[PDB]
């Protein structure tokens, strides 16, 4: 029955984030980053909204799936740089 | 008409191993098709930040409004006008040359052929795409095509400049791409020494003198230009500017 | 030959300008700020394929001249010390006969590669450039008390003074720094010491330079002075008790939390007041938004731009980045805002405009000048002498410099969309590949910049330059 | 007299071309429909592609125009396939990157050989013109060895104008816009015969280049020539020449008179002379041209060539000779005035030196 609905999410937040994703990844590691993880992102987002039984996407939803992606990318990497990495994206999970 | 989509071989083209073993295509089944696009990733994060707003745009809560008024200001038609003009087009107009266009056709053809000969003379191995009378066909076509769109009899200048524009772009793009692959190596250490060693930051010295100089010695012109439009390609500390003739060090 | 035009001498005639570095953060260490002279007799004293090259024997006839000047000039010698003097004024006046513009790009050239290996041989020991130019260094100390920096600084300018290449320098320090909070040359606050003292605490005083204040409502000024002397005091307070206890430093670390409450209040009830005062007609004198050459932004909410330049003052962190960008996030709570809108978004309030390589005639001076950044009594004036400059001059070297942006606009290249290699034929449709050209030089730029000239030429009296406008 | 006009090169009635159609197209000037509150002058980028291609267009139309060529011409694009046959080119002849010689054309380049040609005298070949190439081209290499080199002939004023009717490019009767165009030849042979009488009266005389307003011998010689001319004064009196010997720049001295300072006062002198003979400026009126080195192209300049399109002498340093006489023009270095039925063009720089220098040499 439950069908969220997605309007009032920071546009700049999201695309920022992808673009820092875009960054490093290929660019310095090996690790595949495209358009569907944006859409991914945004799949999550709707999910969290539906565990609720709401109508609509709220901003802790779109905080928790943000939060894990983030640590879902970061948490694939190297012990070389997976400590720079975790204090780099700190900023976008602040809560 | 056939209209096929498929990946290169290791996933990603990985730009840094050569073109022959990144497309798994044998020569005969690829002189068939004429438009071939090879469509690379990118990373500048400005196009990233283009993509990204149009994707989040796209999501049905706001495009559904825009792509209104694409019909409201006459900016773009529905599929179904689209649909019943090209069958009307398709019944209708079967366009024709005329000896101008053939002639630049002609000229084309053999610029191609000829620099296709030249990227196969440097490289010594065999083009993975190749270029032959097919190629001549569908460029033509690719012309009667264009002329198409409005109806009009005959093909002229008007249509085969694009025509030829996008058959450079799909030539350019695929076939022609990094030819080199990557005398060897030891005099490309020995040039880059003579050229810290008596060009200073900042200075400049003529194209010609270079090449004179360095056809004078054991350099000769072939290898000399290659390796120049490699280190400006590195771009740390070689620039071009004022047509070809300052070689300017940054 | 010489009355012709030519390309590479009309690129190498306007290439006047001189690169500078400024590296932005908060520094809890001890800075030197250390002044360089005579640097362009040292570099002329030290040191047929190349076109561009200047004849190497006139340039080995001129050295041994300098070489034997200094000499004399050393042996009690005011005429030949005066010369010396005057040798730089002389190398940059066209008005001068037996001139020669290859000789002064030489000249520049191995200017500006002498900096950089000064820099060079600064940053081999323990040091960290904050500053560059070629008046004026800033050097970063390793060491955290003023009073245990003498014997160090001393052999630094010692060994920088016995090196062969630097033998010619005179170095001078000037201030040093206990807290420094540098973002730009026009914009620092903290506290500094004039020279050091034995067995006496050195005499420690504050200078607060902002022109980003001058940018506010004439209301929230003294807020924003206010507050920034409260969080300069409470970093020092912080400071002091990390170095009492004894990319993270615990001498910052932990600062705001001396002041987020009061701050909180303060802005609720600012908020509040101009929401209540703000559409009435006798209070509607303080939030008149003032206007200043140079400014490109139209704001409307002057609160807004107060908490936004009181929080990417405190960003210069670099290390408390965290703790920041929460007291921000709550800032924007009052607002009816979120974290990472574009209006939220700091940007610099002015614009820029300089002039290079002014000088003046009663000191033999050279030093760059910027005519929208610069407050007053200062564009005026020399910096080391208060000698008034003719205006005359100042208006006439604001049309060189337009005319020449005009024609190095004009005689821009060009330069394909998909690769960037340069138009090679006299007359093409577009590349043998896809793509249109494009020039070097944007149209946008050129646009702005005449703008900024009008403004610029509107701020002061120059019937000159805008009889030089409006004559286009 | 009246029913005539001077007109400078910034306010030239803009016609493109096209090739394709073969008539020349009336374009929008940006003065009067832009804005230009700001920055309306600056031309945009394809300005400088088109131009070439413009040149290219008109050379190639007077060409084909000609009573001898109704030969055929080819072009340098479809040189590739044959050899051992001869052909007639014209193009850009100019330098490559390289160091060489060769010919440019809308489709290709190629290179040319100099070894054996034997020109046609009487003309300067200078890189930059336009040439017609006979010779026999040869698929080794890329050399056209080359036998003989002419420039393209000419045309008269009525053959040029009767293609276009007799169009108002410089039109005084009336002009044409982007809405339609405009013609008038029934008031030419009106104009003419109006032109036959009283013409002695209408007299203008024009003086020598670079004259000086600072040393003494050029004032005397000036003041003896206006003693002469006070009593019958002309119609047009044309000063051209550049008005001070040494070229305006920056000033690095706050001693002594600042340059900007001491132009002003050249003129200022002008205005004096001017009161002692109130016939000629009562009666004539006055035209100034800039020189090589005047106040706008001096200035980046330092007296050295530049663009061509030269800026009049600013307001701000003539605001005494308005006053006294009261007929003053300034133009620009190339300036249009439209008579009745005559049209003059002035056009001030020196072309002996540069086409002697740049000569290119034939090996003989
Ligand atoms: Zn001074
Ligand atoms: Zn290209």
């Amino acid at each position: 029955k439950i069908y969220p609905k997605l309007h009032q999410m920071d546009m700049d937040k999201v695309s920022r984030v992808y673009a820092d994703l875009r960054r490093e990844s290929i660019s310095t590691g090996s690790f595949p980053i495209t358009v569907r993880h944006l859409e991914s992102i945004l799949r999550i987002a709707e999910s969290f909204a539906k565990m609720r039984l709401s109508e609509f996407v709220s901003s802790y939803d779109l905080d928790r799936a943000i939060k894990v992606v983030v640590d879902s990318f970061v948490d694939a990497q190297k012990v070389s740089v997976r400590r720079q990495l975790r204090r780099s994206f700190a900023i976008y999970t602040l809560g | 008409s056939v209209l096929a989509a498929a990946n290169p071989i290791y996933g990603r083209y990985d730009d840094l191993k050569s073109p022959g073993d990144n497309i798994d295509f044998q020569t005969t089944i690829l002189s068939r098709f004429d438009m071939i696009f090879i469509v690379k990733d990118d990373h500048n994060e400005e196009r990233d930040i283009s993509i990204a707003n149009h994707v989040i745009n796209i999501h049905t809560g706001n495009a559904n409004a825009m792509q209104n008024q694409q019909e409201e200001n006459g900016s773009e038609i529905s599929i179904e006008k689209m649909k019943r003009y090209i069958t009307y087009c398709r019944l209708k107009c079967a366009p024709r040359l005329s000896p101008q266009a053939a002639e630049k056709l002609s000229s084309n053809f053999v610029t191609i052929r000829k620099q296709l000969l030249i990227n196969e003379l440097e490289s010594t191995e065999r083009s993975s795409i190749p270029i032959t009378i097919r190629q001549l066909e569908a460029i033509i076509r690719i012309t009667e095509s264009l002329a198409k769109l409005e109806l009009s009899p005959i093909a002229q200048e008007r249509h085969v400049d694009e025509a030829i524009r996008l058959f450079q772009a799909s030539t350019m793009d695929a076939a022609s791409q990094d030819p080199i692959g990557g005398t060897s190596l030891s005099e490309i250490r020995r040039f880059e020494q003579e050229l810290k060693r008596r060009l200073p930051i900042g200075w400049s010295t003529s194209y010609q003198t270079l090449r004179r100089e360095f056809v004078d010695t054991h350099r000769f012109s072939q290898l000399a230009l290659d390796k120049a439009l490699y280190a400006l390609e590195k771009h740390e500390t070689i620039q071009l500017r004022h047509q070809g003739q300052n070689i300017y060090r940054s | 030959i010489q009355n012709d035009f030519d390309l590479n001498t009309s690129w190498i005639m306007n290439d006047s300008e001189f690169p500078k570095i400024n590296n932005s953060g908060v520094y809890d260490n001890v800075v030197l700020d250390v002044g360089v002279d005579n640097l362009t007799v040292n570099t002329i004293l030290t040191s047929e394929f190349v076109h561009d090259a200047f004849s190497n024997d006139a340039l080995n006839v001129l050295r041994g001249m300098l070489k034997e000047w200094w000499d004399e000039a050393l042996k009690e010698n005011s005429t030949a010390d005066l010369l010396v003097n005057s040798l730089a004024s002389w190398v940059q006046n066209p008005n001068a006969k037996l001139f020669d513009g290859l000789l002064r790009y030489h000249v520049h050239n191995l200017t500006k590669k002498a900096l950089l290996q000064l820099v060079n041989e600064f940053s081999a020991l323990g040091s960290t450039i904050v500053y560059a130019d070629r008046n004026q260094i800033l050097i970063k100390t390793n060491k955290y008390s003023p009073e245990n920096c003498y014997a160090y600084s001393q052999y630094m300018m010692k060994a920088v003074r016995t090196n062969p290449m630097f033998s010619y320098l005179d170095l001078n320090i000037k201030r040093y720094w206990d807290l420094l909070i540098w973002m730009d040359k026009f914009n620092f606050s903290g506290l500094a010491c004039i020279e050091i003292e034995e067995k006496e605490n050195q005499d420690y005083t504050a200078v607060s330079q902002w022109q980003l204040k001058k940018f506010l409502s004439p209301i929230y000024q003294p807020e924003f002075e206010d507050w920034m002397m409260i969080i300069l005091d409470s970093m020092l307070k912080t400071k002091q008790s990390y170095l009492k206890l004894n990319s993270v430093e615990n001498s910052l670390n932990g600062f705001s939390h001396l002041f987020s409450k009061p701050l909180m209040k303060r802005v609720k009830k600012l908020f509040k007041n101009q929401q209540e005062f703000i559409l009435d007609p006798q209070y509607e004198a303080d939030y008149v938004i003032p206007v200043l050459p140079g400014s490109h932004l139209n704001v409307k909410n002057p609160l807004l731009e107060l908490v936004k330049s009181l929080c990417h003052v405190m960003l210069l962190s670099k290390s408390t980045i965290l703790e920041i960008r929460t007291l921000r996030k709550e800032l924007l709570k009052i607002f009816e805002l979120r974290e990472f809108a574009k209006v939220a978004e700091f940007k610099d309030p002015s614009l820029s405009l300089v002039v290079p390589d002014f000088l003046c005639e009663y000191c033999f001076f050279i030093s760059d000048i910027d005519f929208c950044k610069a407050a007053p009594e200062s564009i005026f004036s020399c910096v080391r002498c208060h000698k008034a400059f003719n205006q005359v001059l100042l208006q006439e070297h604001l049309i060189q410099k337009l005319r020449s942006d005009i024609e190095s606009y004009l005689i821009q290249d060009l330069r394909c969309s998909r690769c960037h290699k340069v138009k090679r034929d006299y007359m093409s449709a577009h590349c043998p590949c896809a793509g249109a050209w494009e020039g070097t030089l944007p149209r946008e730029s050129i646009v702005q910049k005449l703008n900024v000239f009008k403004q610029v030429a509107k701020y002061y009296g120059f019937d000159i330059l805008l009889s030089c406008i409006a004559d286009l | 007299r009246d029913y005539f006009k001077v007109i400078n090169a910034s306010q030239q009635q803009r016609f493109s071309y096209n090739p394709h159609k073969m008539q020349f197209i009336f374009v929008p000037n940006k003065k009067q429909n832009g804005l230009g509150g700001i920055a309306g002058f600056l031309p945009d980028i394809e300005d400088k592609v088109q131009m070439f291609l413009t040149r290219y267009y008109l050379t190639n139309d007077r060409v084909m125009r000609n009573e001898n060529f109704q030969m055929s011409i080819t072009p340098i694009k479809n040189l590739l396939g044959r050899d051992a046959q001869n052909f007639l080119l014209l193009g850009l002849l100019n330098k490559n990157f390289k160091g060489n010689w060769s010919l440019e054309d809308p489709s290709g380049s190629v290179e040319i050989d100099i070894s054996q040609t034997i020109p046609t005298q009487g003309h300067y070949y200078v890189p930059g013109c336009m040439v017609l190439v006979e010779g026999i081209y040869y698929s080794v290499g890329n050399k056209f060895h080359v036998t003989s080199m002419t420039l393209p002939p000419g045309e008269r004023r009525e053959i040029t104008l009767e293609t276009i009717g007799n169009l108002d490019l410089l039109g005084i009767h009336g002009i044409s816009n982007n809405n339609f165009i405009a013609r008038l030849d029934k008031d030419l042979k009106i104009r003419l015969h109006l032109l036959e009488k009283e013409l002695t009266d209408h007299k203008f005389v024009i003086l020598g280049a670079n004259l000086f307003l600072d040393d003494l011998k050029i004032m005397t010689a000036l003041s003896k020539i206006l003693q002469k001319l006070n009593d019958d004064p002309p119609t047009l009196l044309i000063w051209q020449g550049s008005f001070t010997s040494v070229p305006v720049f920056a000033s690095m001295s706050s001693r002594n008179i600042s340059s900007s300072t001491q132009f002003k006062n050249n003129f200022d002198a002008l205005a004096t002379l001017l009161s002692r003979f109130d016939n000629l400026t009562e009666n004539t009126t006055m035209i100034f041209i800039p020189g090589p080195n005047d106040l706008w192209g001096s200035m980046v300049s330092l007296g050295a060539s530049g663009t061509l399109p030269q800026d009049p002498i600013p307001s701000a340093f003539t605001k005494k000779i308005n006053k006294v006489c009261k007929n003053v023009v300034w133009s620009s270095n190339p300036t249009r005035i439209a008579y009745l039925s005559q049209e003059i063009v002035i056009f001030r720089d020196d072309l002996s030196g540069r086409f002697k220098r740049h000569r290119l040499e034939f090996p003989f």
